[PDB]
């Protein structure tokens, strides 16, 4: 049995840590809702 | 229960200890998360019970107590923030520029941030603060790193 616990507000925090890249990928979506890399 | 707008952890005791299986958004009385987090199961909040109202395995989405409420979308241009809620660790904004999932049906935002599975369901925000979808369904790339779609539902 699962339960929820409040973790914070939904706010944009100015001068948040900025990182990660921006890749363009070709992907398939199956009937199970799994993404997979089309190459 | 707690019906207050904001972000939540999704916990189970069914394993060892209290294990965080995911994250979700409460908005307008409705809880939004990813199907693979709950598998459609009901949720406890105080004594309060939360029962599923809508879901789709293929979108990998599920709402509790009412229809899907989050309609805002990534504009294709601006930076966003992952409001990342990892297990045992405090909610924390990461700013990032989304890449693209290119699919035979269309193009979706992709956020390339690497975080545990229990983070699945953390919300993605535009500059106005609105949720433009949820982090935690996607793909492992050449590097061994993880990239998530921006997953958004429809609002009737
Ligand atoms: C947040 C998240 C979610 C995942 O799988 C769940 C899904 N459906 O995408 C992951 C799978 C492998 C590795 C990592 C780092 C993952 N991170």
């Amino acid at each position: 049995d699962m339960y929820i616990e409040r973790a914070g507000d939904i706010t944009w925090e100015k001068d948040a840590e900025v990182t990660g890249n921006s890749p363009r990928l070709d992907v398939a979506l199956d009937e199970s809702g799994d993404f997979s890399l089309v190459e | 229960g707690e019906t207050t707008d904001g972000v939540y952890r999704v916990m189970t005791r069914r394993l060892l200890g209290s294990t965080q299986v995911g994250v979700g958004v409460m908005q307008e009385g409705v809880f939004h998360t990813m199907w693979h987090v709950t598998k459609g199961a009901a949720l406890r909040s105080g004594e309060g019970r939360l029962d599923p109202y809508w879901g789709d395995v293929k979108q990998d989405l599920v709402s509790y107590c009412g229809p899907w409420k989050l309609d805002a979308a990534w504009d294709g241009l601006s930076e966003v923030q992952l409001l990342a809620v990892p297990p045992g660790e405090r909610a924390k904004n990461i700013q990032t520029l989304p890449g693209i999932f290119k699919t035979k049906d269309g193009d979706i935002g992709a956020v390339a941030l690497d975080y545990p599975a229990g983070t699945s369901g953390s919300p993605i925000l535009d500059k106005c603060g609105r949720v433009i979808g949820l982090y935690g369904n996607g793909v492992v790339i050449k590097n061994g790193s993880y990239v998530s779609a921006i997953t958004q539902g429809k609002r009737e």
